[PDB]
DNA sequence: GTTGTACATA
DNA sequence: TATGTACAAC
């Protein structure tokens, strides 16, 4: 309040939150942000000059809270600015910017955070050399600042393999960020790689702009690059790895994302097979090629107890070796409790993570940065969808009324009992049915998830469509998946929590829900990223459907407003359907009568 | 329709002649002359096709539209008959 | 619908008025004049409370802004009337009185040329502040006194053809009254219809008000909707430049654009100095080509 | 935006 | 400063209109309209693209064109597929190449363009005009290259021949050829090759061209153009028009034949004499006559009067807002400088003053 | 609704009263700028002569293209029986009132008035210090009270019984509060010539034996006069009704003078957007206004999270809708209210989304909307949620000797409209509370 | 086919 | 901490 501030007769409304204090700028009219004194959000116009030149900035510098249409709103903190200053930052240009582009007068507050949360970057940097880890440093008074640190223990010292994510995350609260730079350039040592991006590649806007964010200076950086689901964030790593030219492994969460890598790595670069080799469940030969690639999962590279005689070899392959180049596919189920020891086994100068969304449940998010690095760039889901690089879609959540049948029981039961007591509904089954049937009339391929087995092969066998889960065999999904893209027959199948990421179907054009996780909103981002592919993404008047079949006055209500809470950030709009119309004419409906609603009743019961 | 129709195609021709006759009337050149009297005769040729076709309605519509025929043709016939007089007075004021 | 200015111009002179009541039977018709300007004023305020007013009177040696008043008061008026209504035609007798003692002073001044075009553009560019300045539509009268034999008005014809195409380009119609024995006024008229404007010419000073109020209270608001009452029929053609008669065929010269009726004397344009080639000219005084 | 339809059963 | 330095660059922008002396310029005009529509045309560096910005300053200039020279002609020609296509004929109808121009909008350009092919077409359709008219291309440019069947330099002799004027609006740099073109055409000045840096003064371009353009002084083509002056007519019932043979209730009737036209102005169907009226001429005056521009007077002298002479506007209280006319010694204010040397054509000051 | 409000209640006042209200010019100047352009043309032309005009001459004045704003303006006139048609030899003759025309024909020309206009005490006070701010601060005060915001002074008791008596600013002694009701939103949308006329035709309407007459030639007046000038004060009755007034803020009169201030002009005619809001796909609000009153309405339905000099930010929640339900504000006017209020953006988009959807077919499957329809089905949606249990009160009707009785009792309730629900298997039914009493007393007969 | 272990959520 | 589900191995 830095004047006399008469308050207005309606600043009660606003609690503590009224910023009228402050007085605004003659040029108003072209400056598009706004700027938040007291929590560090920030509003931007994205219909007015310089938009385009905030978009990228604030980007780089705050995390997005909610994109949607007209107005942005972007939110300034601690590990947003650590991200800024890691690629190459200092406060000056922030600040000259960030008032150049403020409508308002940027407050003290906001510029004695982001002058607090400096760092001096360069001064400590991480190397390797033959799989032993130097904290080595360009000036000798950092020795004093290292050496003499509790928790530690042109001059370097070693350090033990695994104890690498302590000192990374004590460098973060000494102000001191390590750097983990590579400079694939002047590296002889480690064998070099011949693979280039062949001539027939068109690499689009965004994938460039999301590289240059990490050889902007010459030198591969450490991070991890968000863009939308079907963007190509495999081109991204493909396009990473040949530009390094040295040996480089994959870790992707699947056994079918794993084999996609492999069909799709041998397609967009040079790579010749006898170069490359897949590390599952049902083979494990390795290269023997002096340099190579290795796409793998974790489930196969994080396991300690017990491995077999078959795969413990490949582990000390792995291992045994000073690899220059790491993907994380999925990486936001690496800061988890095991499998963040993928980053500290295998040594690798450089650590890329590609994911379409970085959120999660608990406060573990934020351990990417002393992990992996901070975020390089993310791009906006809207942005490259009215671009043409990405399918429209026009969700929608179905409220099907549960019966009172059923909804008597839904009552007395208990919690753990009601997940499956509402699932199995039969006007779900009718809403499915429906569904379904208009979409395959309309030439479609459908895909249904269910995160409940149970419902999964009911429905399924109901149906008679095929599944896929967890006990499926490797071979047996493959075969379904790759059916399901070119047979003509074959038009929907009905997916789980198996499929719920890291799976191409570029044939897919429809989604429907019938189960669900409990109340992950990542989980819905990465089912709609399934049909965000659609071949036909591009013709006149096309838009994908995403359906969530829920249950009416029913706990799935409360999650359905809580699993969308990040598909409405990013600008997605849910449209609620009471009623399907032509639903009534169809000739059969499943449990259309009394007789065969109470007997599903007293099967489904017979579990709970 | 058929009637209205004729009119504009004997509109469309009798002004063709007229501005033909002006072109050559007003060239100043001596040898346009028999060329001239070609498009002169084509006039009072065109002149007689109006009041047949006057007369065609006159005893067609009975009166009817033979009216309005003539004030939709009346202009064209007006400069039609002004060239001839033109034409005429300047004959007898040159030959004559 | 919405507020329309007014722009009165009146040319008042002595020497206009006093042949027009020397002609007629009537003494002191300027008073009964601006008695009728003065009413007409009050009702253009009464058809509307956002609609302003502006008279500009073309005296012997000028023209002067009579309302508004410039930022640079004897009872001629009672006060009874409504203040704003008061506070408008108080002010224009006030103007009045000021500027004919003036000319009066200035009796013996010698003044040949009136002011007639100076003042229309004048109201033009008091039409454009208006409109700039503060959505308000406009409306230029000009009340003239024919009476007096005018000495040549060919030097107003440049001035005033430039004032049609400016109040075209503005939609601000110009209405003409004309007080004097001349029936029609060709450039005065040819203002009017192109302007989409109203012209009337009327010989009797008495009972104006109703001439004013029946057919120059006409709105811009509404134009496109009331007839106008114009009578007289326009031909938009000009007068010859050495011979003085109107011209329906002729010659003009391609470089000045002055129109001759017949060859000017010694092949030679009389408006620009230019020579025209002997033999182009010689094409036009060809004869027509009739068979021997 | 049909929200004054009937139920979506059957 | 920052209001000093506003009023200087005003000064500055004056500085180029203080030269007004009166050139004899061609009222009487012939243009032909070369827009580019090839593949260069497809870039967004003109918002939506440069085709569509292109075509909807053309509408405007032809509107702009008519307006300020009613007794002049104009044809368009479109530079597609290495061709040059017509798309309208020399008339002086506004409302026909208005037609044209929107059925253009509609077709995407593709291909490479052709000078030389557009150029011969020019001469072609400007050949049939009369010696007092003068020969105008004004070509809109927008690509880089010219591809051409036949040698260029031989058409630009061409058109000095001709006494072919041609005026070229690049988008992208200067190309030579059309440096020359303009060159070698307007007897060696090189003012008539504009590129654009913006949209506002692409705007400005196309309003420039519509003034004519001042004749050489070499350059004599002196003569009488036999015209007409009509009286326009009421009937009753609706009549056949000698122009286009329909039924039109009014329309004006020639001097010399007594045949009837729907529109002026435009050239007797019948004996092929000019019709126009008073007030198309008149729309021409102030380009023989300009008034001469107004001189800001300093404030050491004092002043007449504290509002302004023809609005009756308070001139603000360092530098005077007044401005006076040499003519009648009458000040002014901003506002009234403006609206009386572009909109009105006569100081209101020296109609005022008796003389 | 301006004119039309104004003019609609004068057809309803008898013409033997409209003869009399015509008797001060002041009156009739006010009343003359109401009528349709073409009137006041028409009327024009017949006040200065003293002769009568056959309707036919001035059914020629009109050309064909605006042939019916003749018949508008002729029907507004006759029915203010300002213009007295009468048919004399086979021609209706029309004429002109003579009290509306010696009344206009004083005023433009300046006679005897009688001052209709007031007179002028020639001392002046400052309008933008005290004028401004006294009325702003009256009519904040009513608006704020109006709106529900908390304000320490309230209104008195002439406007609050006004309030009551009207539509206004529902209040009830047993609740010991006031909320705004179904019209009280339309009216805080309506610009502020509307807001102050509507004030005004209740208090017409409420006006209990001031005269009728001098309530007018008061309030017409009002706008006769000019802002920032004294007037010397009148009528018996139009005393009281000049300290009335002084409650609203349109006139101020310390402790022998009065001054009428801006709202007295404005009540004659009248004088990016400010107020309009984007609301997104995400239930946000982004409003373009800087003012106390259109912040203070967006709260009744919106959920205020902080306040820029230049725009205020808010978001739609469930609560927030409720809170604006409960107080009897329908879904329709806050889709309004969001329609109406629309920032250029919004409309830009919808139409280059309809653009998009127009040349497709000629259907073009949407009307043009400006925001996003997720946020009217959301809106729509948690009305249905209030409504999701429906109680009547009654009483219900069971132990029937014969099912005749039971069907002659029943049908009669459907007859009058009292029946609920039946049921002809158990032989009840239950009607409202309200028909009980006839239900009952059929039964006996 | 089964047993010992993660990850993701109440 | 409990409970689904998916995964690797024996
Ligand atoms: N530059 C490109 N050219 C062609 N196809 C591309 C390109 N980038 C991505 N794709 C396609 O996009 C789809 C999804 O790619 P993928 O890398 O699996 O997406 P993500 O991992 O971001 O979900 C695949 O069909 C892939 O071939
Ligand atoms: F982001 Be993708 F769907 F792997
Ligand atoms: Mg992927
Ligand atoms: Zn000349
Ligand atoms: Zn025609
Ligand atoms: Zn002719
Ligand atoms: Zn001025
Ligand atoms: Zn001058």
């Amino acid at each position: 309040i830095p004047a006399d501030f008469v308050p207005d007769s309606v600043s009660g409304m606003f609690r503590s939150h009224d910023f009228s204090y402050l007085r605004l700028r003659p040029d108003h009219a072209s400056r598009p942000l706004w700027i938040s004194p007291s929590d560090g959000r920030i509003i931007l116009e994205s219909f007015s000059p310089l938009a385009e030149q905030a978009q990228d900035f604030l980007v780089t510098i705050a995390e997005p809270i909610s994109r949607p249409s007209h107005i942005h709103e972007y939110k300034i903190t601690a590990y947003s600015l650590y991200a800024a200053v890691s690629v190459g930052l200092e406060t000056d240009d922030i600040i000259s910017v960030l008032d150049r582009l403020s409508k308002v007068p940027v407050a003290e507050s906001i510029i004695n955070f982001i002058k607090g949360a400096t760092i001096s970057y360069g001064k400590v940097k991480l190397v390797i050399k033959h799989n032993r880890y130097f904290v080595e440093t360009t000036q000798a008074d950092i020795l004093q600042m290292l050496l003499n640190d509790s928790v530690i223990g042109v001059h370097s010292f070693e350090i033990a393999n695994e104890s690498v994510e302590v000192v990374k995350k004590r460098c973060q609260e000494i102000d001191y960020p390590v750097l983990e730079e590579y400079d694939f350039r002047n590296d002889h040592r480690n064998p070099d790689l011949d693979i280039d991006l062949k001539p027939s590649t068109q690499i689009r806007p965004y994938q460039e702009k999301s590289l240059s964010k990490m050889f902007g200076n010459g030198r591969a950086r450490s991070g991890i690059i968000v863009l939308p689901c079907g963007a190509g964030k495999t081109l991204v790593g493909i396009t990473a790895a040949c530009t390094i030219k040295k040996s480089v492994i994959v870790l992707c969460t699947s056994s079918v994302s794993v084999m996609q890598w492999r069909q799709q790595f041998l397609q967009w670069c040079t790579l010749q097979p006898e170069n490359c080799a897949v590390f599952t469940s049902d083979n494990k030969e390795m290269f023997q090629t002096e340099s190579g690639l290795v796409v793998s999962t974790y489930s196969m590279v994080a396991n300690t107890r017990n491995r077999s005689h078959d795969s413990q070899k490949v582990m000390d392959f792995l291992t045994g070796r000073e690899w220059g180049f790491i993907i994380l596919d999925e990486v936001h189920v690496v800061p988890a409790a095991m499998f963040r020891r993928v980053v500290s086994t295998i040594a690798a100068h450089a650590k890329l993570g590609l994911t379409a969304t970085l959120v999660r449940e608990d406060d573990k998010i934020g351990d990417l940065n002393f992990l992996i690095g901070p975020k390089l760039y993310e791009a906006n889901w809207m942005e490259l969808s009215q671009k043409g690089h990405i399918a429209n879609v026009q969700c929608a959540e179905v409220w099907c009324p549960m019966t009172a049948e059923f909804y008597q029981e839904y009552l007395r039961e208990t919690a753990r009992k009601r997940m499956l007591l509402y699932i199995m509904n039969p006007t779900k089954f009718q809403a499915c049915q429906f569904l379904i049937q208009y979409h395959e009339r309309r030439g479609d391929k459908i895909i249904v998830f269910s995160d409940n087995v149970y419902a999964l092969q009911e429905y399924a066998l109901k149906m008679g469509k095929p599944f896929i889960y967890g006990s499926t065999p490797q071979q047996e999904r493959m075969n379904i998946l790759q059916n399901f893209q070119y047979n003509d027959q074959i038009n929907t199948i009905f997916l789980s929590k198996v499929g719920d990421t890291s799976i191409d179907l570029p044939e897919a054009t429809c989604l429907i829900q019938i189960s669900s996780h409990y109340g992950s909103r990542r989980q819905e981002a990465q089912r709609l990223g399934r049909i965000l592919r659609a071949k036909r993404r591009n013709d006149e008047g096309f838009n994908a459907f995403f359906y969530s079949l829920v249950s009416k006055d029913t706990q799935e209500m409360y999650y359905s407003t809580k699993r969308q809470a990040f598909l409405v950030d990013q600008g997605y709009a849910f449209k609620v359907i009471t009623h399907l119309h032509g639903m009534e004419n169809i000739p059969n409906l499943a449990y259309a009568s009394p007789r065969e609603r109470r007997e599903l009743l007293q099967e489904v019961l017979l579990k709970n | 329709i058929d009637l209205l129709e004729s009119c504009r195609m004997l509109h469309t021709t009798c002004c063709e002649f007229l501005k033909h006759f002006y072109i050559h009337f007003q060239s100043g050149e001596q040898k346009q002359a028999s060329t001239v009297k070609k498009l002169y005769n084509h006039l009072k040729d065109c002149i007689e096709k109006l009041n047949e076709l006057f007369q065609d309605v006159l005893n067609g519509d009975g009166e009817s539209m033979s009216n309005t025929c003539t004030a939709y043709l009346k202009p064209v016939l007006n400069s039609i008959t002004l060239a001839t007089h033109k034409y005429d007075e300047y004959f007898n004021e040159y030959n004559n | 619908e919405s507020p329309s200015l007014l722009t009165v111009i009146i040319e008042i002179a002595p020497k206009l008025w006093t042949t027009f009541d020397e002609e007629g039977n009537e003494k002191g018709s300027i008073i009964k004049v601006l008695e009728a300007l003065i009413v007409f004023l009050n009702a253009h305020l009464a058809f509307n409370s956002a609609n302003k007013v502006a008279v500009i009177a073309a005296y012997s040696q000028g023209i002067k802004y009579l309302y508004p008043e410039s930022t640079s008061d004897l009872k001629i008026i009672n006060s009874d009337m409504y203040r704003r209504f008061r506070n408008v035609d108080e002010t224009l007798v006030e103007e009045i009185y000021k500027l004919f003692e003036l000319e009066k002073k200035q009796i013996e001044q010698n003044s040949q040329r009136s002011t007639l075009a100076g003042a229309m553009s004048a109201g033009l560019t008091y039409v454009n502040r208006i409109s700039k300045e503060s959505s308000l539509k406009s409306r230029l009268l000009v009340l003239t006194c024919g009476s007096g034999s005018s000495k040549d008005e060919i030097f107003q014809y440049i001035p005033i053809m430039n004032c049609i195409f400016s109040a075209t380009k503005m939609k601000c119609p110009i209405d003409v009254v004309k007080i004097g024995g001349s029936k029609e006024s060709t450039f005065l008229q040819q203002t009017t219809d192109a302007t989409n404007g109203v012209y009337l010419h009327v010989e009797s000073t008495e009972g104006l008000i109703q001439y004013l109020a029946t057919a120059m209270f006409i709105d811009p608001s509404l134009r496109p909707i009331i007839v106008k009452p114009n009578h007289g029929s326009v031909d938009f053609r000009t007068s010859c430049y050495l011979t003085g008669r109107v011209v329906a065929v002729g010659f003009i010269c391609s470089v000045c654009l002055c129109v001759l009726s017949i060859i000017p004397p010694g092949n030679k344009c009389p408006a620009c100095d230019s020579q025209f080639d002997e033999h182009v000219i010689a094409k036009l005084k060809r004869k027509p080509v009739v068979p021997r | 935006s049909t929200i004054g339809k009937t139920a979506l059963g059957r | 400063a920052s209001l000093v330095a506003s009023i200087v660059e005003a000064r500055k922008k004056r500085t180029a209109k203080k030269n007004i002396t009166p050139y004899q310029r061609g009222i009487i005009r012939s243009l032909i309209l070369t827009l580019d529509c090839s593949e260069a045309m497809l870039e967004k560096d003109l918002r939506p693209n440069r085709h569509a910005m292109i075509i909807q300053y053309a509408i405007d200039f032809v509107h702009e064109f008519f307006d300020q020279n009613p007794i002049s002609q104009m044809g368009i020609i479109i530079m597609r597929n290495g061709l040059a296509q017509l798309v309208s004929q020399v008339s002086g109808n506004p409302q026909d190449h208005i037609d044209a121009l929107k059925s253009i909008r509609k077709q995407e350009p593709k291909g490479n363009p052709s000078l030389q092919n557009a150029l011969e077409m020019a001469r072609g359709l400007l050949l049939p005009v009369p010696a007092h008219c003068t020969r105008e291309v004004l070509i809109v440019f927008g690509s880089l290259s010219t591809t051409d069947p036949g040698d260029i330099h031989q058409t630009i002799d061409s058109l000095v021949s001709e006494k072919i004027r041609v005026k070229v609006l690049g988008l992208s740099a200067q190309v030579a050829i059309c440096k020359e073109l303009c060159k070698a055409t307007n007897y060696g000045d090189e003012s008539f090759y504009k590129i654009l840096l913006d949209e506002t003064h692409l705007k400005e371009l196309f309003n420039e061209a519509v003034t004519p353009l001042p004749v050489n002084k070499i350059n004599k083509g002196f003569t009488l153009v036999k015209m007409g002056f009509p009286t326009r007519i009421f009937e009753d019932t609706p009549t056949f028009c000698s122009c286009h043979s329909k039924l039109v209730y009014g329309g004006y009737f020639c001097p010399n034949c007594h045949s009837k036209v729907c529109s002026l102005p435009t050239v007797c169907p019948c004996c092929d004499l000019m019709l126009i009226l008073s007030t198309h001429l008149a729309r021409s005056y102030h380009h023989l006559m300009p008034l001469k521009t107004f001189a800001e007077v300093p404030t050491t002298e004092k002043f007449r009067s504290e509002d302004c002479f023809s609005c009756q506007s308070r001139f603000p209280i360092l530098t005077s807002s007044r401005y006076r006319c040499e003519d009648c010694k009458q000040e002014f204010c901003v506002d009234c400088d403006v609206f009386i040397h572009e909109i009105l054509h006569n100081c209101p000051g020296c109609e005022s003053k008796p003389v | 609704s301006l004119k039309h409000s104004v003019t609609q209640y004068l057809e309803e006042i008898p013409q033997q009263v409209q003869n009399r209200l015509y008797t001060s010019p002041a009156t009739c100047l006010a009343i003359y700028r109401i009528l349709p352009p073409l009137a006041k043309f028409f009327i024009m032309a017949m006040v200065f002569n003293e002769n009568e005009v056959p309707l036919l001459d001035l059914d020629k004045w009109v050309n064909s293209n605006g042939k019916l704003q003749f018949q508008n303006a002729i029907k507004s006139m006759k029915s203010l029986h300002l213009l007295i048609p009468n048919k004399s030899s086979g021609t209706l003759m029309i004429n002109l009132n003579p009290t509306f025309k010696i009344s206009l024909r004083n005023a433009l020309t300046g006679g005897e008035v009688q001052n209709s206009f007031g007179v002028v005490v020639e001392e002046n006070v400052v309008s933008l210090d005290l004028l401004d701010e006294y009325s702003a601060n009256k009519w904040e005060t009513i608006l704020h009270f109006m709106v529900g915001t908390p304000l320490a002074k309230i209104p008195s008791e002439k406007v609050l019984n006004l309030l009551k008596h009207s539509k206004l600013m529902e209040e009830v002694n047993s609740t010991g509060e006031f909320k705004i009701t179904n019209e009280g939103f339309q009216f805080l949308l309506q610009e502020i010539n509307s807001q102050l006329w509507t004030l005004l035709l209740q208090y017409l309407k409420m006006i209990e034996t001031m005269d009728l007459v001098d309530v007018l030639h008061f309030i017409f007046m009002l706008g006769a006069l000019e802002v920032g000038k004294a007037y010397k004060i009148l009528s018996e009755t139009q005393r009281i009704m000049l300290q009335d007034m002084r409650d609203y803020g349109l006139v101020f009169q310390k402790h022998s003078i009065f001054y009428p201030t801006k709202l007295a002009l404005m009540l004659t005619s009248d004088t990016i957007p400010d107020g309009s809001l984007i609301v997104e796909t995400n239930f946000k609000i982004y409003s373009y206004s800087n003012s106390p009153l259109q912040i203070a309405v967006l709260s009744l339905f919106v959920h205020l999270k902080a306040r820029f000099v230049n725009m205020v930010l808010g978001q739609i929640t469930r609560e927030s809708i409720r809170r604006a339900l409960t107080n009897g504000i329908t879904a329709d006017q806050i889709i309004a209210y969001l329609e109406t209020h629309a920032h250029p953006q919004m409309r830009r988009l919808a139409e280059e989304k309809l653009e998009k959807k127009l040349e497709l077919d000629p259907n073009c499957k949407e009307p043009l909307q400006v925001l996003p329809p997720t946020v009217v089905d959301q809106i729509r949606l948690w009305q249905l949620e209030l409504d999701r249990v429906i109680t009547y009160e009654g009483s219900l009707y069971s132990d029937f000797e014969t099912s005749q009785e039971y069907n002659l009792l029943s049908k009669y309730a459907q007859d009058i409209g009292v029946l609920l629900w039946k049921d002809d298997k158990k032989k009840k039914f239950f009607i409202s509370k309200e028909g009980n009493s006839q239900v009952l007393d059929f039964a006996k007969r």
